[PDB]
């Protein structure tokens, strides 16, 4: 896998 | 469309007669969305696997309008920081990668 | 290029002088690598913030090789399950979702 960023 | 990366990549979707935005996410597997109600039948499954898991419902072959484009796909309901469409999804409406 | 999303979409990069894999991630802002050592200015910075926060390195302005394609844009460095290119440096090599 659930991969992301934010931040 | 061609669909630029300046901003988070957020398109409308209806789902479960819903209209919901969702964030198209090719680093994630399976699309996650929360606050929809889905009739027929589900399971739970174990996602994430930082910190703990985190138990969703799967509903399989559920159809769902992502962008204009119907399509059918498996969706995980459960609490999520941001609704999701997986690559699991795109797939289906065909979107790409392109550069 | 055209990537298709049946797999995940990983990609060869070149940076700090080493050849690395790294997934193009469409929902993440920021590029994240881990086990890169870059020469030049570098201050640090908080990311996720679910569970807490993890801190990182961010170097600006550094030169990297995304699937063939030279561009420049800041590397956040440190621990990540998984490489990731983010939205920051997929507008640089030009790409976009398309469908």
């Amino acid at each position: 896998q659930v991969n992301f960023l934010g931040k | 469309p061609q669909i630029t990366l300046w901003q988070r990549p957020i398109v409308t979707i209806k789902i479960g007669g819903q209209l919901k935005e969702a964030l198209l996410n090719t680093g994630a597997d399976d699309t996650v969305l929360e606050e929809v109600n889905l009739p027929g039948r589900w399971k739970p499954k174990l996602i994430g696997g930082i910190g703990g898991f985190v138990k969703v419902r799967q509903y399989d072959q559920v159809p769902i309008e992502i962008c204009g484009h119907k399509v059918i796909g498996t969706v995980l309901v459960g609490p999520t920081p941001t609704n999701v469409i997986g690559r699991n999804l795109m797939t289906q409406i065909g979107c790409t990668l392109n550069f």
